[PDB]
């Protein structure tokens, strides 16, 4: 994979 | 991945990064690194900018988050990229 998970991995 | 220290960085971010954190919410000036990448992140999804079959896709060029990056679009994986696109658009308090 989700966006979700992609951003939580660059945050 | 941000670092720890660097997540509670406090930054009062440029008048066009203000203007796209207030349109999801976000009621102050002054934010940490960690609260300026949920409210982007959480703007993207509430403009459904990701491609939806490759997620880590956004697409930006009709929208304010391509003016203030200055790119059409770009990668989530890009993390270096993203996190020099957004220093440009604060200032580091006390820097």
């Amino acid at each position: 994979t989700s966006f979700x998970e992609y951003w939580a991995l660059l945050l | 991945q941000i670092p720890a220290s660097e997540q509670e960085t406090l930054v009062r971010p440029k008048p066009l990064l203000l203007k796209l954190l207030k349109s999801v919410g976000a009621q102050k000036d002054t934010y940490t690194m960690k609260e300026v990448l949920f409210y982007l992140g959480q703007y993207i999804a509430t403009k459904r900018l990701y491609d939806e079959k490759q997620q880590h896709i956004v697409y930006c060029s009709n929208d304010l988050l391509g003016d203030l990056f200055g790119v059409p679009s770009f990668s989530v994986k890009e993390h270096r990229k993203i996190y020099t696109m957004i220093y440009r658009n604060l200032v580091v308090v006390n820097q």
